[PDB]
């Protein structure tokens, strides 16, 4: 049992790898040669919000399309008015060391987690006139690496002790525990539906989870270090990963298996985000040296550059209605193209 | 898919040679730094050797130097690990660990929790 | 209202940015450390008036690829060493020559002759000093050691970050703090 | 020992192994007809005019 | 006997161009570069404005002097005389205030947090203020003639702006002797070789001699009765003054590794 | 008699040729006494 296991896993690993051959009778770079390819898109820098005294390791635009809050390594949570650039709130955190921030669909609430194996919960609509934290979801054994609201009283995290966890706000206790990662799971990304949920982690591995179930339900290789970050298409039947290898791939849910290859000789660094345009035509992914790559998700082609940060591109995110990218950086600034 | 695995190994007398391979898959194998990584019985896992993305910052621990050779062929993606002169000591798990990420000189890879780009082992018995 | 929705939003935003120009203060007055080898510790001790923020890791796991570029700002790491010396060599191999760590400055704290057969064609460095009572055996294990760090140290130093070895402080912590922002005051200025 | 973990990874690639597969063909064209269908509608895509645009 | 004169002229305006050129240059590139600005770097940047406006106005004091307004000592004669000793004692302040700031960040290194923005920006303009208006109240009562610059035998009215000139000069020897001091026992803990720590303090101690206004000192003053020591006091003394503007913005702003890797950035950019 | 300094350097220059250039331009009247 010790190693007759070991030898039935990789029976269905070459099963598994004969299925998604079998299926792969074309390629999306073979049918999508003849569509014209978009313009050299030079996007500009519109806005760029100052205030953050240490690195942003993370920001999350608002529904609305014009709050966005970001998270900074000094140890606050500030949100934007992105239309004026006026700091609307700056919430003083417990722990200096946090890894990311959500921003509730409701507007209402804002999450926080990092060093701490803590999610903090900040009430922004308080009667009394204040942003106080409402919850605290212990109980995660290691670092936060990302946070997604479902609704006002759900959340999902994912935590570097390999496991996402689902938690129920208002009780404070996780009602489902997503195992199966090998490595730090580092980024996750929602459904439109909110009815899945896709989990990058350490061990070159993306997982797709049910949210209601809580099963994995397929495992995507195709990386070869960490994936660093992780975004869905549009429509929700893709998904786009970025690793420390320096390639980003985009995966089809129904396929099973890698579609497209976002990579080039002169990039020999990794990926810290990956965002998907409105439309899902451009995918826009930061990188270490310090600069934004767009690329043409249908044809691999390099689109265009936003090259304005002085250090590590760490968080990017394009608003709701695809009007614009916000891309913070461990030079402590958040940028807004166009 | 990440996929590293190892042969070699087998029970051999105390002064004998071992020779220890490493068929590499699923990554370009000339843009890491490979390791070696043993797990003695009763003791937690401890790195062996470690070799360059070509081959010439080559190191061992001090407990095998003069005995061992890494050696690695990016044409055919395999690692080595001559052991010569084994003694009862060296009886263990080896595995064939890789460091996370490409062009660089720092490797995290001997982790007790499970590290996700190293082999399954291969074990010596001397 | 077109006009008074705005003033009211640069009412608020006034208010924001003088308490950030207060947290700025404690924030650059305050010097972060990051004691190597709930989910982090915080120890705020102050020598001769001056913050200190020493940061144990506690309760991670034994992967630190991820978590430890948090820690790249900080003004030194302390390094406590205690085979578990080789470990701890291969640890301060990955730390000095990982990119997002090749600003910081390493504090090293030192708290055999099998795991390192170099260590038999070893003397003891006429520079030595140490005081009256250690016999030659331990004096000898105590600079082969700390050889052996300064041997990574001195391969890929190129001035960005130094290491400061001891033996067992916080007066030395304390010391080398001082040390680290004077060098990278004249890094600066090229003085250096 | 701990075999726990190297025996649930055998039922998990069970149930990867029963999923519906469609050709990489038939679905890389719904990934177009998207973006062909959503390409008006990309402000990023097509320039959008300094008018209707809110950041400038 | 009068050819010397006539040459060192000629360096004064070949050193003011050159100089208001290249602080000109270095003027633009402080503020396009939004990100090296920190309080090192504005205190660099309120230097490059003092000289620039020291450059220009030497222009003016060259052009628009002639012995018939010498003589007629007219109201604007008088103003332009005090509008360049006043950029000249703020170029004083300035790189004094360059003085204490790289001493308290070498020699004390846990106050220099304490040091804010606004109290260099008090010094370097606000304090030469009261020195200019005390100077020409009292060179408006005594020696008002010969557009303020004429000097008389035992009037001794110039050391009202001079005064705090020479008192600066000597605090920022006292700064530049520690800076340097500290520095030598930083390179032998850091080097082996002591022919490089050499070649390490003596050009540290080059580039801070033009950012401290130690060139004053050099060859402060000339003992006289010998026409050969003054003709060297006015070429030497011509070279260190008119060329300190061009001196300060190569190595601070242009030669800087940080504005240098940065404005590389913005090459590839295009 | 009073020894220049170098922080006077620009007005010592400057007295210096107005003191020059008005003996020598008296120089050319000097024809015409």
């Amino acid at each position: 049992e010790l190693d007759q296991l070991r030898q039935e896993a990789e029976q269905l690993k070459n099963q598994i790898r004969d299925a998604r051959k079998a299926c792969a009778d074309a390629t999306l770079s073979q049918i999508t040669n003849n569509i014209d390819p978009v313009g050299r898109i030079q996007m500009r820098t519109r806005r760029t919000l100052r205030g953050h005294l240490a690195k942003i390791y993370a920001m999350h635009w608002g529904t609305d399309s014009r709050l966005l809050v970001s998270a900074s390594q000094d140890g606050k949570l500030i949100i934007w008015d992105s239309y004026t650039t006026n700091k609307v709130h700056a919430i003083p955190l417990r722990s200096s060391w946090v890894m990311t921030c959500a921003y509730a669909p409701s507007g209402n609430y804002v999450a926080c987690g990092g060093l701490d194996n803590i999610c903090s919960i900040y009430n922004l609509k308080t009667r009394e006139g204040n942003v106080r934290v409402s919850r605290e979801l212990a109980g995660h054994t290691g670092y936060l690496s990302c946070c997604r609201f479902l609704d006002d009283n759900q959340i999902v995290t994912s935590s570097g002790d390999t496991t996402c966890a689902l938690w129920d706000i208002e009780t404070g206790q996780q009602t489902t525990t997503f195992t199966g990662h090998t490595g730090d799971v580092m980024s996750l990304s929602l459904a439109p539906d909110t009815r899945l949920f896709v989990s990058g982690a350490c061990d070159a591995s993306a997982k797709l989870w049910d949210v209601r179930e809580g099963m994995c339900r397929q495992t995507f290789t195709g990386h070869e270090s960490d994936i660093n970050a992780i975004c869905f298409f549009p429509n929700g039947n893709a998904f786009a990963t970025g690793s420390d290898d320096a390639t980003c791939r985009l995966f089809d849910l129904r396929a099973d298996q890698e579609l497209m290859t976002y990579s080039h000789d002169n990039i020999i660094c990794g990926i810290t985000s990956v965002s998907f345009s409105k439309s899902g035509r451009l995918l826009l992914a930061g990188y270490d040296d310090f600069n934004c790559n767009v690329w043409d998700a249908l044809k691999a082609d390099r689109a265009g550059v936003l090259a304005g940060h002085d250090n590590r591109v760490s968080c990017l995110g394009v608003t709701d209605d695809g009007m614009a990218v916000a891309t913070g950086s461990w030079d402590s600034f958040l940028k807004i193209w166009n | 898919q990440v996929q590293l695995q190892e042969s070699g190994g087998g029970l051999v007398q105390p002064g004998g040679s071992l020779r220890l391979s490493c068929a590499a898959s699923g990554f370009t194998f000339s843009n890491y730094k490979m390791n070696w990584v043993r797990q003695a019985p009763g003791k937690g896992l401890e790195w062996v050797s470690d070799i360059s993305q070509s081959g010439a910052s080559i190191s061992y621990t001090g407990s095998v130097k003069g005995r061992f050779t890494i050696s690695r062929d990016n044409a055919k993606n395999t690692l080595y690990l001559q052991m010569n002169s084994l003694k009862p000591e060296d009886t263990a798990v080896y595995y064939c660990a890789r460091c996370p990420a490409p062009f660089t000189r720092d490797c995290f890879d001997v982790t007790s929790t499970t590290y996700a780009y190293r082999g399954q082992g291969t074990q010596v018995t001397v | 209202d077109q006009r008074n929705e705005e003033k009211a939003q640069r009412e608020a935003n006034k208010k924001i940015e003088k308490q950030l120009q207060k947290d700025k203060q404690v924030y650059r007055a305050t010097h972060r450390l990051l004691l190597l080898g709930s989910g982090i510790f915080e120890t705020k001790f102050q020598v001769d008036k001056v913050n200190f923020h020493m940061f144990d890791v506690g309760g991670q796991r034994d992967e630190r690829r991820k978590w430890i570029q948090c820690f790249n700002d900080v003004t030194a790491i302390i390094f406590v060493v205690a085979n578990r010396l080789q470990e701890a060599l291969k640890l301060f191999d990955s730390i000095w020559n990982n990119k997002w760590l090749r600003d910081t400055s390493v504090i090293l704290f030192l708290n055999i002759e099998d795991y390192f057969p170099e260590f038999a064609r070893y003397t003891t460095p006429e520079d030595a000093t140490p005081e009256p009572g250690e016999d030659p055996r331990v004096t000898r294990a105590k600079y082969f050691i700390r050889d052996e760090f300064l041997r990574i140290s001195t391969a890929s130093g190129d001035g960005r970050h130094y290491c400061y070895p001891h033996f067992t402080n916080i007066r030395r912590v304390f010391n080398d703090c001082r040390d680290i922002i004077q060098r990278m005051h004249l890094r600066q200025y090229e003085l250096l | 020992a701990s075999i726990a973990q190297a025996r649930k990874l055998v039922e998990q690639l069970k149930m990867e192994a029963n999923i519906d597969r469609i050709k990489v063909s038939k679905a890389a064209a719904d990934l177009m007809a998207y973006c062909e269908a959503h390409a008006k509608e990309d402000p990023l895509l097509t320039p959008v005019p300094a008018s209707e645009n809110p950041f400038r | 006997s009068k050819v010397h004169y006539h040459v060192a002229v000629i360096i004064n305006y070949l050193g003011h161009c050159i100089s208001l050129v290249a602080l000109l240059v270095a003027f633009v590139l402080f503020l396009r570069l939004r990100s090296i600005r920190c309080l090192r770097n504005i205190i660099h940047w309120n230097l490059i404005s003092a000289f620039i406006l020291r450059n220009a106005t030497w222009f003016v004091v060259q052009l628009t002097m002639s012995p018939e307004v010498h003589q007629s000592n007219v109201g604007w004669c008088r103003l332009v005389t005090a509008a360049y000793n006043y950029f000249h004692v703020t170029n004083f302040f300035w790189m004094f205030g360059e003085g204490c700031y790289l001493h308290t960040a070498i020699v004390l290194t846990y106050t220099t947090d304490r040091l804010r923005k606004w109290m260099f920006i008090c010094i370097g303009w606000g304090v030469p203020f009261p020195i200019i208006v005390a100077w020409a109240i009292g060179k408006l009562y005594y020696d008002n003639e010969k557009c303020w610059f004429g000097k008389r035998p035992g009037v001794y009215t110039d050391y009202i702006y001079q005064g705090p000139m020479i008192l600066v000069l000597l605090i920022n020897f006292i700064f530049l002797f520690n800076i340097v001091r500290i520095l030598m026992t930083k390179l032998r803990a850091s080097t082996t070789s002591e022919t490089i720590q050499y070649r390490k303090a003596v050009k540290a101690t080059l580039v801070l001699l033009p950012l401290l206004g130690i060139t004053y000192m050099l060859f402060f003053v000339n003992p006289g009765e010998d026409e050969v020591s003054r003709v060297v006091f006015i070429y030497f003394n011509s070279f260190l003054e008119s060329f300190q503007g061009f001196f300060v913005s190569v190595f601070y702003c242009f030669l800087n590794s940080e504005v240098r890797s940065a404005i590389r950035k913005r090459w590839h950019r295009w | 008699e009073e020894p220049p300094i170098s922080l006077d350097l620009t007005f010592h220059l400057l007295r210096e040729v107005l003191e020059m250039a008005r003996a020598e331009q008296l120089a050319q009247q000097a024809h015409s006494n």
